[PDB]
C-alpha cells in the first residue's frame, strides 16, 4: 500500500544521532579526568 | 402571542417554523416558551455570534439549505439544551474550535454537502451525550487521529461520498468502523480515492495485515535499540 | 574506525567535520534499515563529506602546486557549504 | 422497492428519472437492476470519485444541466457497461 505516514517519530534519528556524538565527548572527558586524577 | 416571532409560524407545544420565508438574518424575539425551531430554505449567510441567544430550552435547530459559511465560536449562545443541529447542505468550509462545547446534550449533528476539508478534533470538542453523526457530501481528505476519541456514545456515521484517501491517516477511522458493523447498503457505497492502486476497494475490507507496516506506537524494546544502535 | 584508530588526539578527532557528518550520517542509516522507515532528516550533510577532497588529491600526490591545491580547496568548499 | 432511491421516480425495466428534484449531490443505493438513470437539471456541482459504484449494468447516464465543473479519475467508477454518457451544458473546464 502508500500512504505509509500517519505521525512523525523524527526524534529516533536525531536522539540516536546526539547520544552518539555526546557519549563519546563525554567518554573522552571522562578518560581525560581519570587520566588527571589518576 | 409574545413568544412567537412576528414572520413565523409557531404551534403550541413550542414548534416554531420559519421555512420558505426568504430570511435575510435569524429572526429576533427569542423565547424560553419555543423548543423546536426550523429555519431552512432561507438566506442568512452570517451567523452574528449569539444570535440564537434567550431560547436556552431549545431542543431542535435546522439551519438546512441556508447557504452558511461561517458560524462564530459564541453563536451557539444559550443552548445548552438543544439536541438535534442540521447544517447540512450549506458552504461551511471551516470551522472554529469550541463552537459545539457547549451542546453538551447534541445527540445528532448534521454536516452533510458542506465543503469542509478537514475536520479536526478540537473542533468537535467534549461530545460525551452524542449518539450518531453525518459527514457525507464533504470534502474530508482524511480523519485525524483522535477525533473520535471524545465520542464514547457514537454508534452511527455516515461517510459517503468523501476523497477517503486510504492509508495509515484513516486507521483510527477504520478502527471504529470494525468494530461497528456498517450496513452493507452504505458499506458498498464507501470507498477509496487515493492512490489508483486501492480504487474500488470497500473501508470496511481492511483488515491489520494490509496495514501492518503502518506506523506503530513507540514500544519499550525498539525505544531501547534505537538510542543503543 | 581507520581514522579513529591513527587518530593523535581523540578529543579534537572527535571534533572534526568528517567525524561530525558520519556520527550524523550513518546511525540515522542504520535506524532506518532497523525500522523499515527512512526520514530524510540531516542527510544532507553528506555534502560536507565533499570538503575532504583537496587532502585526497594531495595523499594521492597528483597535487602538488601550490595554485590548485588553493583552487581545488576553494572550490570545494564553496560547493560544499 | 430497495433498488429504486427513494426520492427518485423509477419504471420497470430499470429505467430510473431524478430529474427536477434539485439533488445537491448523486443519490445513494445504487443497484444492478437499473438499466438508465437520468439526473439533468441539478445541483451537482462536484463528483465525488466512485460514486456511481454498485451500478455496472447501467447503460445510460445524463448529466446534463448539472454545473459539473471537475470529475474525479475514478467518479464514474463500476461503468463498463454504460454507453451513454450526456455530460453537455455544463461548467467543465478541464477532464
Ligand atoms: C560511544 C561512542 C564511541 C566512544 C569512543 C571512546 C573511545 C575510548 C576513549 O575514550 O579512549 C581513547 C583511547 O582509546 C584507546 O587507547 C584504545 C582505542 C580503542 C578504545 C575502544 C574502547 C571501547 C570500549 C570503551 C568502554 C565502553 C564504552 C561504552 C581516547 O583516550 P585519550 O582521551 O586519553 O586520548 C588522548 C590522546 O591525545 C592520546 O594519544
Amino acid at each position: 500500500p502508500c500512504d505509509s505516514r500517519g505521525q512523525r517519530m523524527w526524534w529516533a534519528f536525531l536522539a540516536s544521532s546526539m547520544v552518539t556524538f555526546f557519549g563519546g565527548l563525554f567518554i573522552i572527558l571522562l578518560w581525560r579526568t581519570l587520566k588527571y586524577l589518576w | 402571542a409574545p413568544d412567537c416571532p412576528e414572520v413565523c409560524t409557531c404551534v403550541p407545544g413550542g414548534l416554531a417554523s420559519c421555512s420558505a420565508l426568504s430570511l435575510p438574518a435569524v429572526p429576533p424575539g427569542l423565547s424560553l416558551r419555543l423548543r423546536a425551531l426550523l429555519l431552512d430554505h432561507n438566506r442568512v449567510r452570517a451567523l452574528p455570534p449569539g444570535a440564537f441567544a434567550g431560547a436556552g430550552a431549545l431542543q431542535r435547530l435546522d439551519l438546512r439549505e441556508n447557504g452558511l459559511h461561517s458560524v462564530h465560536v459564541r453563536a451557539f449562545w444559550g443552548l445548552g439544551a438543544l439536541q438535534l443541529l442540521d447544517l447540512s447542505a450549506n458552504q461551511l468550509e471551516a470551522l472554529a474550535p469550541g463552537t459545539f462545547a457547549p451542546l453538551r446534550a447534541l445527540r445528532n449533528l448534521s454536516l452533510a454537502g458542506n465543503r469542509l476539508a478537514r475536520l479536526e478534533p478540537a473542533a468537535l470538542g467534549a461530545l460525551p451525550l452524542l449518539r450518531s453523526l453525518s459527514l457525507q457530501d464533504n470534502e474530508l481528505a482524511a480523519l485525524a487521529p483522535g477525533l473520535l476519541g471524545r465520542l464514547p456514545a457514537l454508534d452511527a456515521l455516515h461517510l459517503r461520498g468523501n476523497p477517503w484517501g486510504c492509508g495509515c491517516a484513516l486507521r483510527p477511522l477504520c478502527a471504529w468502523l470494525r468494530r461497528h458493523p456498517l450496513p452493507a447498503s452504505e458499506a458498498e457505497t464507501v470507498l477509496c480515492v487515493w492512490p489508483g492502486r486501492l480504487t474500488l476497494s470497500p473501508l470496511t475490507a481492511f483488515s491489520d495485515a494490509a496495514f501492518s507496516h503502518c506506523a506503530q506506537p513507540l514500544a519499550l524494546r525498539d525505544l531501547a535499540v534505537v538510542y543503543t544502535l | 574506525g581507520l581514522r579513529f584508530i591513527a587518530a593523535n588526539d581523540k578529543l579534537w578527532f572527535w571534533l572534526e567535520v568528517n567525524s561530525v557528518v558520519d556520527f550524523f550520517t550513518v546511525p540515522p542509516v542504520f535506524v532506518s534499515v532497523y525500522l523499515n522507515r527512512s526520514w530524510l532528516g540531516l542527510r544532507f550533510l553528506r555534502a560536507l563529506r565533499l570538503i575532504q577532497f583537496s587532502e585526497i588529491l594531495q595523499f594521492l600526490n597528483i597535487l602538488k602546486t601550490s595554485n590548485s591545491i588553493k583552487l581545488v580547496n576553494l572550490l570545494s568548499i564553496f560547493i560544499s557549504t
